[PDB]
């Protein structure tokens, strides 16, 4: 039952590999909405201006 | 013919045994043959599954990101828009 | 979340598919033991009928 | 002036930044593809390097079980030959 062992062991850290990776494009998803209130603030100066 | 007896019946035990010792190594080589269909049919399964999850959640994301990236060039333009108009008034 | 419960019934697969396996060889070994032992007993009754002649040809010789 | 010059600055700060950002995912996705496809080859060939092992220890089983009735029986043989041997010499003799 040790070959059972290491087969799930390796499929626990073959999760891990994908819950990172797909933590990675969570982050860089959350930097196209951190460029996207950049934006909006000049907006609100130009509006505002007009 | 005592001994004619149980002679015969070592003899023949030794050959009714030597048949049965083929038709176990016959039966262990049919387990094994499907111990590895389950195994050649299990774990197979188990790499599909694990690939289209994949696939579609980074699907899930490309969509996304095809939208924010594409609003945001939106928003952009409205920006340099109305800093044209800002240019030409002054 | 879905990724969870295919998962779940992957370790429930092997876990119980190796463990049959382990009983299977378990009574496998079984089998060839009580060939092997079957040897042995029919060896027995040849060994006790080899001292009854030797003690009977000594007997006339 | 001033004004249209920051603003001009900023806009091309989040220009960069936008293409910084784009060129960043498409290299992202290479260390997510060629990482996990180093892991996925790589599992397959373990897994299967464990099965041979096993394969080798039934082997052995095997091997050395046919090895001791081969030469049980073999032994076996020599036996009832010595005896149906010595039977015959009884049933001239007497």
């Amino acid at each position: 039952n040790d070959v059972s062992k290491e087969i799930n062991l390796m499929l626990s850290t073959y999760a891990k590999l994908l819950s990172e990776r797909a933590a990675v494009d969570a982050s860089y998803i959350d930097e196209i909405d951190e460029l996207f209130k950049e934006a909006n603030a000049i907006e609100n100066f130009l509006i505002q201006k007009r | 013919s005592s001994l004619d007896s149980s002679i015969d019946i070592l003899q023949k035990r030794a050959q009714e045994l030597i048949e049965n010792i083929n038709k176990s190594r016959q039966k262990d080589h049919a387990l094994m043959t499907n111990f590895r269909n389950s195994l050649k049919t299990k774990v197979s399964d188990l790499t599909e599954k694990l690939e289209e999850r994949i696939y579609q959640i980074y699907n899930d994301h490309n969509k996304i990101i095809q939208e924010k990236l594409q609003e945001f060039t939106q928003k952009m333009a409205k920006i340099s828009h109305l800093e044209t108009e800002l240019k030409q008034v002054c």
